[PDB]
């Protein structure tokens, strides 16, 4: 339930490290970019 | 289908080739149409 | 999102308006072959 496009998108994986393979889902006002890579995150993940 | 065939001129020196590797230990059976590349040691005691 | 046989599936739906009573459905939308373990999502 949403107004204004808050949400953006979404992570998938095992561990969420640089070690293990990571989905990336981003919708950054433009395109449905769907990335599957071995990505890094930190603990405070968030958009401009 | 699965199709196979012979590639001796094409894989083989007389030093030996050490390019293609497998792997020999894993805690659990793997799921169908699954890859896993991580490389951490076989844990088969206590101390890491 | 659903995760089966080495195959991930996405449907969606969108519309205007706790959870509301109603009835509606979801049409698919996205199909990959990304075959990985999965077990904790963000
Ligand atoms: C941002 O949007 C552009 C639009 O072309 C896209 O190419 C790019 O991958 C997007 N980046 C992210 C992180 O979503
Ligand atoms: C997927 O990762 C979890 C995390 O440890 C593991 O317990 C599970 O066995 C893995 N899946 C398979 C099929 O091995």
């Amino acid at each position: 339930i949403e107004k204004s496009n808050i949400i953006r998108g979404w992570i998938f994986g095992t561990t969420l490290d640089s070690k293990t393979q990571s989905l990336l889902i981003v919708n950054n006002a433009t395109n449905v970019v769907i990335k599957v890579c071995e990505f890094q995150f930190c603990n405070d993940p968030f958009l401009d | 289908c699965v199709i196979a065939w012979n590639s001796n001129k094409l894989d083989s020196k007389v030093s030996g080739n050490y390019n293609y590797l497998y792997r020999l230990f894993r805690k659990s059976n793997l799921k169908p149409f699954e890859r896993d590349i991580s490389t951490e040691i076989y844990q088969a005691g206590n101390k890491p | 999102f659903k995760n089966i046989d080495g195959y991930f599936k996405i449907y969606s739906k969108h519309t205007p308006i706790d959870l509301p009573q109603g009835f509606s459905a979801l049409e698919p939308l996205v199909d990959l072959p990304i075959g990985i373990n999965i077990t904790r999502f963000q």
